[PDB]
DNA sequence: CCATTCAGGCATGGCTAGCTGC
DNA sequence: GCAGCTAGCCATGCACATCGCCTGGAATGG
RNA sequence: UCAGGCGAUGUUU
């Protein structure tokens, strides 16, 4: 069953695997992460109240003095979104905050005195999202890309290969928490641990050790294991864990009961181990030399005297082993190490100690953080107590805890923000575990640990940082407070904050510059990744790696879309179906496999999740109850793909669509092209241009409804109805009762945004597609935006094209274009430009605006108003003047049209700073939209009211109805009716008191309105008036406009070929556009072929439908028809039962299609050779889908039968007038004496180095010698050449450079002395 | 720099002056009441520090920022740098006198012009036509001239086209490599925007026409008028200075038109019959009569110059394709018959440009070029080779080959799991296994597009190569190779993986048939990885590039004759292969160092001071030569120079 | 507003301080 | 040994040509 | 008129 509007035109559907998941909302990342930004939450839970309770109360310096956090709050705008983008302050709300400072009395413990309630305290605004996720700074509408980073944490890396050529790999790991300092830990080559902080230099890492007051016994018991030997008459027991010799050959002789087991020689075996363990004897026989090979572990002294034996980190030796058996301990403690399992990495470093204290130690800590400085004691306490455990200083995040606790194995997800002695211990003890070789090293490209911020982290952070930024001197007076005559607001200042959050929307390398010339377009620069920006990494210190696409990405991230060119790789698209974790990871959904039985239970799964399970392929028959048709099946496990057993399985797909963007899920039949123009297809989509006309393309992919939808350019009404008035300006809907409320229930209107200005010159417009008097229903279509039509998205337009080579005209990639097209206006689209010209008072005098100028012509003038900008509808040219600026001397400053641009003049806008005259047509102006206005809001309260009081009769229906007393008396006069006292008739008084509502809001919001155009606006500092036009140029195709199909065909239409010229069918029908077929066997796009194959398809159905059509032919006949024409198809999940329609049903479905039957295309479920075959066999033209062609110029018969077809193809914005350009003698760069660089600067060339050698390379002299100097540098030989040129004298003159000139006088600036010889 | 209003944006100079000018007053001032020497030293160590950032900063430790976070600029900076004086202002520098656009085909010019835009040139030769305009007196005063010109009346555009008809201009690309991407044209007003250049000279510039920009300059003094014309018109680089070879080979369109122009059908309209003569081939083509191409016997003359220079004229029978004889009527005079008797492949139109150059020298040959041209679209668009899905024929035992190998490797499969073998060779063993089997496809499709074409022939049957278009755009060599065609009839095989090695289970299915999803996902990172190394590899060629100009910069061929004996031995070279390098192509050009002998001893062959040209060349194969001890600049005795009979022939000349 | 102020690369090479001979 | 070796530290270097757009020195007595 | 910052465009083979 399908919606009335949907009614309008039914796609067509191929595509087998029956989509269960419908596609979900595109905005999801943009709206939900700040409508988290902002909201009333208890309980912290990132928010302003995350930030609020994380930096207060502020206690004094103990004066008792406390200042606490109550509430908040957010205002309503000054302006609206319209009124903003028109003037171009920023679209923002206040910020209102209730804060308390109490005071206790001194003295005591917290006996109070009084508080203070400045109640909602302004701190300045912050912007806002509109319901496209787009904001607006200054006039502008700009957008936030979301930053994908490192997660916080830890990590445990190789560095493989460039150690040191020796072919050994070492180990690091590094601890990188949310905000704060990092920590790394890494060996050198000779098998030494070391820690840096921050990437100064190098230190070893038992320096932090011993800095966490710890003893050299305590840190070697805590590492490493005990080993005891026991003093005895002889042999010298020694203590024995069997395993711990499972690895080390014993040179010695072992044996147990008398019974020898080892000599020497001899290596421990498995069953040495057993037969030992068996055994189990752990005080044994040793001989003398071996222990000598040791370490001691403890510091034993003297028997009586205490004096130092041996410190700990020392080996065995005759005098030791002498004093100690002169002593007799019974316990000896040493260190046991294993090549093989256990090194003694961490005593050798201890070794290397430079210190042994926890003072020098902190005292060496200082002295390589600052250098330079004699370290007070607790001056360098205080700072390494600063590190790694202020509040403030340091943070890891909730996350950061979590993923740490994670990766070490631990048991709970919660804790301190800060770190720990234990925390660092077991960290060193990883590390040494993955040196031992038991542990893996963890790939960073894996999205496991890549995290995607957003918006409301960005705001949230920065927000933060303007608190801590204000704190400071808050507490500087709060401790300097006075006695309780003050007040909050006194001590705050609203002007860091904002100075932050300006600085950030308004300044960064995220919040760019939205690209808006296409619906597409925006919905992508919505949903894109970064890797670059703040606390990311550089365009050019990554390599490969990075770059490449890990096999994680799957379903996360598309891999086909990305611009090619300087950053690949960090520009990712996010995919479709994609979501954000709670946390911040990136999930995907996946379909739940019971023992047998594919569940439609959805169920997301992260990143690391998935590799524990494993997942089937979506394109994979069943047997319509969860079971797999096959027994064996492709899935994946663990970045690879395999074939498994049925009862294996886990999890499966959701839909063969949830690998790839929207950026690339329209492009049909992608599932042939290559990649490399899969991704140039993909971004030229990207980059199409709206033209005047939508026209349906033949071959989507059924994401075009929902691309539409999303997009913030199309008005989809809010409530099903009925239309009750349209109008080129707006749309009137009146609402079905049971979605209705009961007060106020009235109707809705929607205005339309008409002809206006994108960020990109796009004429952006809206169009109604409602005939009067129609059912709509709740969540549809009203308004078709550019290049939209009837609600699905298009871009290009269609056409009748034709492979085949033609007299050179298309030799590399150059299309070919017939006349027919230029004629019928179907490319033709509308460019906007806005031109300023700004007026101030300065030096010598104010700047003028008359309509008199000294030295022109009235003939110009003809065009002006008296009071001087021109009038509303001129058609100007360049040159021609559009505004008298006058400066006092007094000289032109007129503004005048850019050069070679015609147009039109819509629409004029004025600004005066407060204080000055409004002038004539300012005045003029101002009356008009007050007029309009005025209008406008009478209007909505005209016919909301006239809404009202019909529902006002259909309440007065029931009950006390009186026809008579109701159609003639006055329908104001309805107080006194004769009705009952039901709830009926207190609704009647609800109708009645929002009427008087109406009439009164109605009447504050017409003052204000007033007032608000009535005030003279502010400007920049230095600046009276300012003069905004708009000009409206109608672009028409002509020889060297990038077209281009939708597979990285591109192309440059290069002649208009008259109607005759264009090769002909058998039929009449000319073919309008001709490509070039050797295009194809290359860059192996073949798609576009099939492409055009079933696009003819399409068309034939049409041709067929419109003949019959003409014909008048009964009803009958068309149901057959086209019931025949869907019910086609091998297998698909489209069931259109045509039988259920009404005879006005079809007919317009009939007269929708007869251009043509739209066809969809799943990205990789769509049609099929076969199928496309017999499509065509019910159309009526030839399976191989090629033609016997004729030539207009003979008029004979070309050799082979060619290919014709549809295809889709898209004008993009590259503009031969805009890229043209050229220069004679313009002005000249100030420092140097050389010809500026650009267009718009009316600039000249780059003759570059590359070109020089050129020319050098030919015997050329004259002319280089000429391109170095004449042309560029001296002005005096520049002039004489000009000169000499207009004189009818081609020579030169050579001079000197005046560059070569500065150059010499730079470095005569430095201490150098270049001069120049004489001989 | 006055920015809007009464600011300025700052510049680091000022600002660094500015600071050392107040360390250094605070300082002196200090000098005048003898504050302690603790003072006095941080005083003067604030100013050392101040000076040293001047000269360089950065250079000492932490770079003092400026405005917001960024090392400021000093005059260190101002000089060295990729934005420094050296190469921002005095090797390669902005111009006058310039325009830019967009370029498109326009296949009607002589190869010795290019389009111009009209608007474009107007603004070009602004100078040129007030002067021309205040010589005919049509105006009086400049500014009235310079009114004149914008008003573009009537007169203006004759006087235009007066200025254009002589005077050459030049045009270039951007990513300019070599000494061919720098050419002279003459202009042809047009209207529209568009530059319009003539389609030989695109392989040149290794250009396409997908949106590619190129620039415009102007000459004016009459020394570099001269210039362009005697050494940067096109006519006088049909021959790369980079190797012998020629450049203005024609490309896809043209070869794929000729290559259709000729090839032998089996049996078609108008065979066995018999032609006086090109003429009339030409008209039974264009009657409709007879084939473009079917066996048939023709009259044909040619013309020898055997004599001492002097043509003579001979005349015969030969069995050939009527097309092909339409294509012999061009040629011109001088040049021998079986040269465009075969299929004429690309390398083949090739070689033939070529020895019609070294045989007649250069006005014939750049004649011959165009009409080359001209008839190689007209009979393409006749023609109308077109692609269509049918062409891309799948082969039959395909399916067969791919479950074959899929048995065979499911045994090594088992024989792993039974132990006996190693994940190492058995790796190997696989990736072996389907290696094969891709040959085996590639061999099956191979063969079916080649040969399928089998009809009758007024006998009973024959087969023959084929008509297939792609097949035919292939061989020809317009576009693609073995391997792209392969890609799209044969499964695409292997991929590699990221870690470079390669995947244990191929793809299995090509580009007619479409992928499933988890091939081509292979398949992008795949692509993606050559896609983004092509950055790094442009850079690094660059680089190179810049590096070799700078040191071999100043050599320069200034006197004429070291006269010396020395030389090295070249011979040609082999791997214990085969000859990789036959002597004739590495000795062709350069000069005899000591006079060669017959293997006859005592035979003196050549002088011992001559220069190879292909004559000389070839009685060098006929006597069978060995080596030859060869004059080379790496050795020449000259002085701040090298002498040309040490150089040798200058290629492109 | 006018006077005075202030946190991921990679390759190569060239050197400097140890390391350690025979 | 003082001669030679070797490890670590830091200087040096990393295509070309466009085209938009925007955004900027600011702070602090008085 | 200066430096940045952003994207984008071309150099596919
Ligand atoms: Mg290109
Ligand atoms: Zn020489």
């Amino acid at each position: 069953v399908y919606s009335y509007t949907e009614k309008k035109r039914i796609r067509k559907d191929f595509g087998k695997r029956p989509q269960v998941l419908d596609v979900p909302y595109l905005l999801s990342i943009q709206l939900d992460s700040f409508q988290k930004f902002i909201e009333q939450d208890p309980e912290g839970q990132y928010g302003l109240e995350a930030a609020f309770r994380s930096v207060f109360p502020i206690q004094s310096y103990s004066g008792n003095s406390e200042l606490q956090y109550v509430s908040y709050r957010l205002g309503e705008p000054v302006f609206d979104v319209q009124e903003c983008q028109i003037r171009g302050v920023t679209y923002s709300a206040p910020l209102r905050v209730k804060l308390r400072l109490v005071i206790y009395e001194r003295e005591a413990p917290e006996g109070t005195v009084k508080d203070i309630k400045e109640q909602e305290v302004y701190m300045g605004e912050i912007p806002l999202m509109t319901d496209n996720g787009t904001f607006v700074i200054n006039g502008t509408e700009r957008v936030i890309v979301s930053q994908l980073h490192r997660s916080p944490g830890v990590f445990f890396d190789s560095d493989k290969g460039k150690t040191h050529s020796s072919g050994k790999v070492l180990y690091n790991a590094r601890i990188i928490p949310y905000r704060g300092s990092w920590l790394d830990f890494e060996f050198d080559p000779k098998d030494n641990l070391f820690v840096r902080i921050d990437r100064r230099r190098k230190l070893p890492a038992t320096i932090i050790l011993r800095a966490l007051n710890y003893t050299t016994e305590q840190i070697l018991d805590l590492f490493f294991e005990k080993v005891i030997f026991e003093i005895r008459d002889n042999k010298l027991q020694m203590e024995l864990v069997p395993e711990r010799l499972r690895g080390e050959t014993a040179s010695f002789d072992i044996e147990a009961n008398g019974k020898v087991y080892v000599e020497k020689g001899r290596r421990i075996t498995a069953r040495h181990i057993r037969q030992l363990e068996k055994d189990d004897v752990k005080l044994i026989e040793v001989p003398v030399e071996y222990i000598a090979g040791k370490v001691v572990a403890k510091d034993y002294i003297d028997e009586s005297t205490g004096e130092l034996i041996c410190a700990a980190n020392m080996e065995l030796s005759l005098d030791l082993l002498a004093k100690l058996s002169q002593s007799g301990h019974k316990r000896i403690e040493t260190l046991f190490t294993n090549d093989l399992d256990h090194g003694p990495y961490i005593s050798e470093t201890l070794r290397v100690d430079p210190t042994n204290d926890r003072l020098s130690a902190l005292v060496e800590i200082y002295r390589m953080m600052r250098p330079g400085e004699p370290p007070t004691r607790e001056a360098a306490e205080s700072l390494f107590e600063n590190l790694f455990f202020s509040e403030d200083r340091y943070d890891l995040s909730a996350v950061g805890r979590m993923k740490f606790n994670r990766s070490l194995l631990r048991e709970e997800i919660e804790g301190s923000g800060i770190l720990s002695k234990d925390d660092i211990i077991d960290v060193m003890k990883k590390l040494i575990d993955i040196r031992n070789g038991k542990g893996e090293v963890d790939d960073i490209d894996h999205l496991g640990n890549r995290r995607i911020r957003s918006v409301g982290e960005m705001a949230e952070n920065q927000f933060r940082v303007g608190l801590v930024r204000v704190e400071r001197a808050v507490k500087e007076r709060l401790s300097l407070g006075d006695l309780d005559t003050l007040m909050p607001q006194d001590m705050i200042n609203a002007k860091p904050i904002s100075a932050a959050v300006k600085e950030f929307f308004g300044s960064s390398q995220l919040s760019q510059f939205m690209d808006q010339n296409n619906p597409l377009s925006e919905i992508t620069h919505k949903r894109r990744i970064s890797a670059l920006g703040p606390g990311g990494l550089t365009r050019e210190r990554a390599g490969f790696e990075v770059r490449d696409v890990h096999p994680t990405h799957y379903g996360r991230v598309c891999p086909i879309e990305t611009p090619e060119g300087p950053n690949i790789g960090l520009i990712n698209s996010l995919s479709v179906y994609a979501q954000t974790n709670e946390y911040g990871f990136l999930e995907t959904p996946y379909r739940k496999v019971t023992d047998g039985v594919v569940t439609d239970e959805i169920h997301y799964l992260s990143a690391i999740e998935e590799g524990n399970y494993v997942i089937a392929q979506a394109n994979s028959n069943l047997d319509e109850e969860g079971h797999f048709v096959e027994d064996l099946v492709t899935c994946r496990s663990k970045g690879e793909s395999s074939l498994f057993s049925r009862d294996q399985v886990d999890y499966m797909d959701v839909s063969t669509q949830q690998v790839v963007s929207v950026g690339a899920s329209l492009i049909p039949f992608l599932e042939h092209d290559d990649a490399n123009r899969a991704l140039m297809g993909a971004n030229m989509q990207r980059q199409a241009v709206p033209t005047l006309r939508a026209d349906k393309p033949l071959v989507g992919t059924g994401m075009e409804r929902a691309v539409a939808v999303d997009s913030g350019v199309t008005a989809v009404a809010k409530r099903g109805g009925v239309v009750q008035y349209v109008d080129a300006s707006r749309i009137v809907i009146k609402v079905n009762e049971d979605e209705m409320y009961p007060g106020e229930a009235g109707i809705d209107i929607y205005n339309l945004t008409k002809y206006t200005r994108s960020n990109q010159n796009t004429c952006i417009n809206q169009m109604p597609c409602v005939s009067l008097g129609e059912p709509v229903e709740r969540g549809d279509v009203l308004a078709d935006g550019p290049s939209t039509d009837l609600g699905e998205l298009a871009l290009g337009q269609n056409m009748r094209v034709a492979f085949m080579p033609w007299n050179g005209y298309n030799f590399e990639d150059s299309i070919l274009v017939s006349e027919r097209v230029v004629q019928e206006d179907r490319f033709t689209t509308i460019h906007i430009q806005e031109l300023a010209c700004v007026s101030r008072d300065t030096k010598l005098g104010p700047e003028e605006i008359t309509a008199d100028i000294p030295n022109v012509g009235e003939a110009a003038l003809s065009k002006l108003d008296e009071s001087g900008i021109v009038y509303i509808g001129a058609e100007v040219t360049g040159g021609d003047i559009l505004v008298g600026k006058v400066t006092p001397k007094v000289k032109d400053s007129s503004l005048r049209v850019p050069n070679g641009v015609s147009g039109t003049v819509i629409d004029v806008q004025v600004f005066t700073r407060d204080g000055v005259e409004k002038d004539k047509r300012a005045l003029e102006i101002e009356e008009m939209q007050l007029k309009q206005a005025k209008k406008d809001l009478s209007e909505e309260l005209q016919i909301l009211e006239a809404g009202l009081f019909s529902r006002i009769r259909a309440v007065l229906v029931a009950g006390g109805v009186e026809a008579e007393k109701l159609d003639k008396l006055p329908r104001d006069r309805w107080l006194e009716l004769g009705l009952t006292d039901e709830e009926k008739q207190n609704q009647l008084e609800q109708l009645a008191e929002q009427y008087d509502e109406l009439k009164h809001e109605f009447e504050k919001k017409l003052e204000a309105k007033r007032r608000k155009i009535t005030q003279g606006d502010d400007l920049a500092p230095g600046v009276l008036k300012i003069v905004k036009v708009y000009l409206a140029v109608k672009r028409r195709i002509q020889p060297g406009d990038k077209m281009a199909g939708r597979h990285g065909n591109k192309g440059v239409i290069s002649k208009i070929n008259p109607i005759e010229d264009m090769p002909y069918d058998e039929n009449g029908t000319p073919v309008d556009i001709v490509l070039n077929p050797l295009g194809v066997p290359s860059r192996m796009n073949i798609g576009q072929i099939l492409e055009t194959h079933l696009g003819m398809a399409a068309k034939g159905i049409g041709d067929k439908i419109n003949a019959m059509l003409k014909q008048q032919q009964e009803v009958a006949k068309l149901r057959e028809f086209i019931q025949r024409a869907y019910d086609l198809g091998a297998d698909v999940r489209q069931k259109v039962d045509l039988s259920t329609f009404s005879d006005e049903e079809v007919m317009r479905l009939a007269e929708n299609l007869r251009k043509g039957m739209p066809i969809a295309t799943p990205v990789f479920d769509g049609a099929k050779e076969a199928e496309i075959k017999e499509l065509l066999k019910l159309g009526d033209l030839p399976t191989s889908g090629q033609i016997r062609l004729y030539d207009g110029r003979t008029g004979e018969q070309f050799e082979r039968p060619v290919t014709v077809g549809y295809m889709y193809m898209l004008k993009l914005n590259h503009l031969v007038d805009d890229k043209m350009h050229a220069r004679s003698t313009g002005s000249y760069s100030l420092v140097t004496q050389q010809p500026l660089g650009g267009k718009a600067q009316f600039g000249g060339q780059r003759f570059g180095e590359m070109e020089v050698w050129a020319l050098e390379a030919y015997g050329a002299a004259y002319t280089l010698q000429e391109m170095l100097t004449v042309k560029s540098d001296d002005v005096n030989g520049r002039t004489k050449m000009y000169k000499n040129i207009v004189d009818g004298n081609h020579q030169m003159e050579p001079g000197m450079p005046e560059s070569f000139n500065v150059l010499l006088k730079e470095i005569r600036s430095l201490g150098i002395n270049i001069e120049l010889e004489d001989e | 720099v006055p920015l809007d209003g009464g600011r300025f944006a700052t510049s680091d100079l000022n600002d660094l002056y500015r600071r050392v000018i107040n360390r250094n007053n605070r300082l002196k001032r200090l000098l005048d009441l003898a504050a302690p020497d603790i003072i006095v030293r941080n005083e003067k160590r604030m100013l050392q520090e101040a000076v040293d950032a001047l000269l360089d900063n950065g250079r000492r430790g932490r770079a003092i920022t400026g405005s917001n976070k960024r090392p400021l600029k000093s005059l260190a900076d101002m000089i060295k740098g990729k934005q420094g004086r050296f190469r921002q202002n005095l090797l390669g520098k902005r111009v006058d006198y310039s325009g830019r656009s967009v370029i498109t085909v326009g296949p009607y010019l002589r190869l010795h012009q290019c389009g111009l835009p009209k608007k474009m040139a107007l603004e070009l030769f602004k100078p040129f036509i007030y002067g021309k305009l205040e010589l005919r007196g049509l105006a009086t005063t400049i500014k009235a001239a310079k009114k004149m010109v914008e008003r573009e009346e009537a007169v203006v555009w004759d006087i235009l086209d007066e200025v254009i008809r002589e005077h050459p201009v030049l045009l270039n690309r951007a990513p300019t490599l070599h000494r061919l991407g720098i050419q002279a044209f003459e202009p042809v007003l047009i209207e529209g925007k568009a530059i319009q250049l003539h389609p030989l000279v695109c392989a040149a510039y290794n250009a396409d026409f997908d949106g590619d920009q190129m620039a415009v300059h102007v000459p004016l003094t009459l020394e570099a008028q001269l210039e362009a014309r005697a050494l940067m018109m096109s006519t006088n680089n049909i021959l790369s200075p980079a190797n012998g070879e020629p450049i203005i080979v024609p490309s896809q369109d043209v070869v794929l038109g000729l290559y259709y122009m000729t090839r032998d059908c089996v049996n078609a309209k108008g065979e066995g019959m018999v032609l006086t003569g090109p003429k009339e081939a030409e008209r039974l083509y264009r009657s409709g009569l007879a084939s473009l191409h079917a066996r048939v016997k023709v009259r044909i003359t040619e013309y020898e110059k055997d004599a001492n220079g002097e043509l003579v004229a001979k005349t015969s029978l030969k069995d050939t394709t009527v097309g092909r004889a339409i294509l012999w009527m061009i040629v011109p005079k001088g040049l021998p018959y079986s040269i465009v008797n075969q299929a004429l492949g690309k390398k083949a139109i090739s070689k033939m440009l070529n020895t019609c150059y070294r045989i007649l020298g250069l006005k014939p040959t750049v004649i011959f070029a165009d009409q080359i041209m001209y008839t190689g679209f007209a009979y393409a668009a006749r023609s109308g080779a077109s692609v269509g899905i049918d062409d891309m024929v799948i082969p039959e035992k395909k399916h067969e080959i791919i479950s074959e190998a899929e048995a065979e490797v499911a045994e090594i499969q088992e024989q792993f799991q039974s132990g006996l073998v190693t994940a190492g060779e058995r790796y190997n063993k696989v990736i072996d296994i389907w290696a094969a089997a891709n040959d085996r496809v590639s061999k099956a499709m191979m063969d079916n597009l080649q040969t399928e074409t089998v009809i009758n022939r007024d006998g009973q049957e024959e087969k023959q190569v084929s008509f297939n278009s792609i097949y035919m755009m292939a061989d020809s060599g317009a576009r693609g190779s073995a391997a792209q065609i392969r890609q799209l009839a044969g499964m695409r095989g292997l991929m590699a993986k990221p870690d470079g090695s390669i995947i244990e289970t191929p793809i299995t299915a090509n580009f007619r048939e479409g992928l499933n999803v988890l091939q081509y996902f292979i398949s992008t990172h795949g692509a993606r990885k050559g896609l983004a190394d092509t950055a790094l590899k442009t850079a690094n060629s660059g680089y190179l590039t810049r590096r070799l100009v700078d040191v071999a910069q100043d050599l320069v061929v200034t006197e004429d004759d070291c006269g010396t004996h020395e030389g090295i031995m070249m011979t040609p070279v082999i791997e214990g292969g085969d000859v990789k390098e036959p002597l004739r192509d590495r000795v062709l050009g350069r000069v005899t160092a000591e006079d060669v002998l017959k293997p006859g001893t005592a035979d003196i062959l050549v002088p011992r001071n001559t220069l190879l040209h292909e004559q000389w060349c070839d009685l060098l194969e006929e006597n069978s030569v060995d080596a030859v001890k060869v004059r080379s600049v790496v050795s020449c005795d000259t002085d701040f120079g090298v002498c040309a009979h040490c150089y040798g022939r200058d290629l492109a000349r």
